[PDB]
């Protein structure tokens, strides 16, 4: 009879301090623990509820302190596995306010997943298997490594002890202060006590990692750890980490409080990285940089990833959301701070130019009924994991950028600094942030509209002479009335007569402003800094289209990208015809800049991905031919080198890949020649990294080229090269080779299971592989859920990646029928609702627009 | 973390 029937823990027993002893065995793959937790109770209780999941509790005792008067008593242990709780029943009720210590002895098995205290493996360059043990606790997995009050507002200090063999190294959040030999071949490592922090930030790793280190100007020792064969790839991240940690310290004037910061590259890792305080962890591909083989986008990504994890030391670690319903206070800030910090530390990366793309990523999910408000209730672990999504990260960062532009950077920064100082070593809610911002204008009412309602507004612009009428309505996909949503929208605009950014706060359904003089055109949402889209009535879109085709330089590159995106979003709600949007996209014939070119691809590629899964080869082929002809001049100018800026290199790589994939013969023939030479070199030839995706993708189209690529994958130490080979192998039209890739990465021996979600999605996007990938997901669902967990973005990626390009009623019924059959093991996943809604929109969109597109292509206006 | 696909360049 379990004496607690709620997922959330009681509020009236609070921990202060944990002493954790962990004894792991990497041979038998087991671990033993002794957890001591100092607690106080605010209410007389005889029962202590806490979290424990897959731990075998052998004994629990309660201690009542005092030098000579110290007494100890046994606790009866009950378990409620589905609530992931245990109950410790004491003989006598606890006395309110006095300190007790709970002592729990337990055992467990190292996890075979990517969470908890889990096993990771790698092979020596000689083929020898090595095993390490590492942790991943966020959000709710600390309870798989030690019993605890495993909710983020039960903060406490942690003294961690690790018993290990002499031959292995242990590292944890804090510096190692003492090592003591405790038996033959067993050493006990003592790490210093942590600051007050949440359970999900506890970390420890037992490994044979090597390290490199460098000291910040503030005296913090920063180290990168990696397997011996890869530690010579750690230099870039080490330098970036020192520069970025110094930036944050100087920026906020709030020092990093720990003596050291480690960055550990783990051979198996589910997410990109994790911000454990003092011991941040990473996929190898998110941290390790090979100067000969890594891509420009991987160098950018490492820099932004380190910036993200270091931002968390303030936004997440020092200040933590009170509950996962406000996870965006961690993840939206960390995402935003990537851009604040790297725009200063690495100005050559020009990252601010890319930021608005994150907003358009958010709008993809946020246009669907199945989105959710930025702040929204969650309770169970699957729902909590679902909060780690593009709404929390990208919408979160986007509405922060919008607010910063509205308040100004200096006022915004003053608010953030006060927020961090006031709530240091404590927890915050949505409302605490607005209070801090306002203490420096009704920020709270405004920002409640952006955090407590899902979605975003369509702003409609109607001009009569100097009179500029504005209307807001809720953007709802499928096509005009909605649930009366209303926002406080900080509008911006420029005109043909003024490129000063003008500002107007729209707080009502309708309003108007008066221009000083009549203008030839007006353009709202300058730089795409606002989380809204714009429609222009009357001649507006015709006129902005002529602007793009005549002097597309009248507005900025990101303003051009914003017009491309908005035009195609308006097609899906019936405010603009597909033909008018495609007419606008023809201006891309003369576009040179990466953001508008990439935005054009982001709107047009999905159209032929839908066609690929239908009996539509003729229109599909014509559409792809249109796309190549549209960009042919830019493609033809690309050099087959690694020259130029990061932006020039990323643009080059994607254009050459696109051209080769669509059989543009000039590019195919060059890629074939490079691939033949690479093979004849036995893989010893150094290809330009920027052409390697295209070269490998073409080479993999034959059996001998595919087999040769796979043969080289075995021995590569380069995360970029391994990603490029994986991408190429998934492009084959040989269905038995596609099945092999699914089987082998599912197995995890020749290709690590951490790559499986990506491989499944790439085959799902393959014009001949998509039936195989969808079949594989259905057949292997239970094991995939066991490995990756319900609610994980891994599972969401697999679900969307195998289904969200379907566009027929029969495919829709397959999707609805399968996921409905899962009951409590998947039927209620939010990603399932999102993919179903996406298929429903795809059906309507194709039914309405396919013949329109066919006729438009026949008009050969290009 | 979420955004880890940039190696695939
Ligand atoms: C993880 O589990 C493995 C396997 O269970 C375990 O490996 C075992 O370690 C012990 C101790 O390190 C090994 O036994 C020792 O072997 C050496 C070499 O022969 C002997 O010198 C030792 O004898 C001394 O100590 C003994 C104490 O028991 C005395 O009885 C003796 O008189 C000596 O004073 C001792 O026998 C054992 O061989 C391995 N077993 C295997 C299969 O490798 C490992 O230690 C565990 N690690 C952790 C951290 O728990
Ligand atoms: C082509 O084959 C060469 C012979 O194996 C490679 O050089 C070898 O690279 C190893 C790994 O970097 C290194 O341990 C060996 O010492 C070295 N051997 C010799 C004789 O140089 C070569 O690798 C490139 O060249 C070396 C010198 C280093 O600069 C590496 O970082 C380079 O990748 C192979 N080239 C390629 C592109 O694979
Ligand atoms: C770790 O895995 C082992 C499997 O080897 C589990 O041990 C079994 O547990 C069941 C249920 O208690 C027993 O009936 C078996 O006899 C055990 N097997 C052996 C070989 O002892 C163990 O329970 C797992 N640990 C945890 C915490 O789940
Ligand atoms: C959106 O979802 C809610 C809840 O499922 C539902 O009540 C509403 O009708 C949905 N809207 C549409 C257009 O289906
Ligand atoms: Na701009
Ligand atoms: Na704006
Ligand atoms: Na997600
Ligand atoms: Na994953
Ligand atoms: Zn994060």
């Amino acid at each position: 009879p379990f004496p607690w029937n709620k997922i959330r823990l009681p509020e009236y027993v609070i921990p202060v301090h944990y002493d954790l002893l962990i004894h792991a065995n990497l041979t038998t793959l087991t671990f033993w623990g002794t957890t001591k937790v100092e607690i106080t109770a605010s209410q007389p209780t005889s029962t202590i509820i806490l979290h424990s999941h897959h731990l075998q509790i052998s004994r629990a005792t309660l201690r009542k302190g005092a030098g000579e008067r110290l007494s100890e008593e046994p606790l009866q242990v009950l378990e409620h596995p589905r609530q992931e709780q245990i109950a410790l029943l004491a003989p006598e009720p606890l006395l309110v306010g006095l300190p007790y210590t709970v002592v729990i002895h337990y055992a467990g098995n190292l996890s075979e997943t990517f969470h908890g205290f889990y096993k990771s493996t790698y092979r020596t360059k000689e083929g020898e298997l090595r095993i390490l043990a590492s942790t991943q606790f966020e959000p709710t997995a600390a309870r798989m490594a030690f019993p605890c009050f495993d909710e983020p507002a039960f903060k406490a200090s942690f003294s961690i002890k690790i018993r290990r063999e002499p031959r292995h190294l242990a590292i944890s959040n804090m510096p190692l202060v003492k090592s003591v030999t405790v038996a033959e071949g067993l050493i006990e490592d003592h790490f210093d006590v942590t600051v007050k922090m949440s359970t999900y930030l506890v970390a420890f790793i037992i490994s044979d990692f090597e390290s490199v280190s460098k000291i910040t100007k503030s005296g913090v020792k920063v180290s990168v750890y990696a397997v011996p064969d890869k530690i010579n790839q750690a230099d870039y991240a080490l330098d970036a980490a020192v520069t970025l940690l110094e930036f944050y310290e100087d920026y906020f004037s709030i020092p990093y409080p720990l003596p050291k910061q480690d960055l550990a590259a783990i051979p198996d890792f589910q997410s990109g990285a994790m911000e454990n305080w003092g011991l941040t962890t990473y996929r190898e591909s998110a941290l390790l940089f090979d100067a000969e083989k890594s891509s420009a986008s991987s160098k950018l990504g490492i820099t932004m990833t380190v910036a993200h994890e270091l931002a968390h030391q303030w936004f997440g670690n020092l200040v933590t959301m009170e509950w996962w319903n406000d996870l965006w206070l961690n993840e939206g800030f960390a995402k935003f701070m990537e851009f604040v910090s790297v725009s200063v530390t690495h100005p050559e990366l020009k990252v601010g130019d890319y930021f608005f793309g994150k907003c358009f990523d958010a709008m993809e999910v946020d246009a669907l009924n199945s989105s959710h408000p930025v702040s929204t209730p969650v309770e169970n672990p699957a729902q909590i994991r679902e909060m780690f999504d593009d709404v929390s990260y990208d919408k979160g960062a986007c509405i922060l950028n919008m607010l910063r532009e509205y308040l100004s950077a200096d006022a915004f920064k003053s608010g953030i600094v006060q927020y961090l100082q006031k709530h240091s070593y404590k927890n915050t809610k949505n409302e605490d942030l607005w209070d801090s911002m306002a203490s420096i204008v009704d920020v709270k009412t405004m920002m409640n509209t952006w955090t407590l309602q899902k979605g975003f507004p369509l702003i409609t612009i109607t001009v009569r002479g100097r009179n500029v009428h504005m209307k807001q309505e809720h953007y709802m996909k499928g096509s005009a009335p909605d649930t009366g949503y209303l926002w406080h929208v900080p509008l911006t605009f420029i005109t043909s007569k003024s490129d000063m950014v003008h500002r107007f706060l729209l707080k009502t359904k309708t309003d108007v402003l008066i221009l000083p003089e009549e203008v030839e055109w007006i353009k709202f949402n300058v730089g795409m800094n606002g989380y809204y889209i714009v429609h222009y009535e009357d001649d507006g879109w015709d006129s902005l289209t002529g602007l793009l085709k005549g002097t597309h330089t009248a507005v900025s590159s990101n303003d051009r990208a914003s017009l491309i995106n908005n035009a195609f979003q308006l097609v899906s709600i019936g405010k603009l015809s597909i033909e008018k949007a495609l007419d606008l996209s023809l201006y891309l014939k003369h576009e040179t800049e990466i953001m508008p070119v990439f935005q054009g691809l982001n709107e047009l590629i999905p159209m032929y991905k839908l066609m690929e899964k239908r009996d539509m080869n003729e229109v599909e082929t014509q559409f792809k031919a249109f796309l190549i002809r549209l960009l042919r001049d830019l493609i033809d100018k690309q050099t087959w080198t690694d020259e130029g800026s990061v932006s020039e290199r990323m643009l080059r790589s994607q254009l050459l890949l696109l051209a080769c994939v669509h059989n543009y013969q000039p590019c195919v023939q060059r890629a074939e020649g490079y691939f033949r030479k690479w093979k004849e070199s036995n893989g010893n030839l150094s290809l330009p990294v920027d052409v390697t995706l295209a070269v490998f993708a073409v080479g993999a189209q034959s059996t001998e080229g595919w087999d040769f690529l796979y043969s080289k994958y075995q021995f590569s130490l380069s995360s970029t090269e391994k990603s490029q080979i994986e991408f190429a192998l998934c492009r084959t039209q040989n269905k038995e080779k596609l099945q092999w890739l699914l089987d082998e990465s599912f197995k995890g021996d020749k290709i690590k299971t951490q790559e499986f979600p990506q491989i499944l999605t790439l085959i799902g996007r393959n014009p001949v592989g998509y039936p195989l990938a969808w079949q594989f997901l259905r057949k292997n669902w239970n094991k995939l859920v066991q490995k990756f967990e319900l609610g994980s973005s891994s599972i969401a990626h697999m679900v969307m990646g195998t289904t969200n390009q379907f566009s027929t009623r029969t495919r829709l019924e397959e999707v609805k029928g399968f996921f409905s059959s899962l009951k409590e093991n998947g039927s209620q996943l939010r990603c399932v609702q999102q993919t179903i809604e996406t298929i429903e929109e795809n059906i309507g969109w194709m039914d309405k627009n396919f013949d329109k597109i066919r006729v438009w292509l026949q008009s050969e206006k290009l | 973390x979420k955004h880890h696909a940039f190696s695939f360049k």
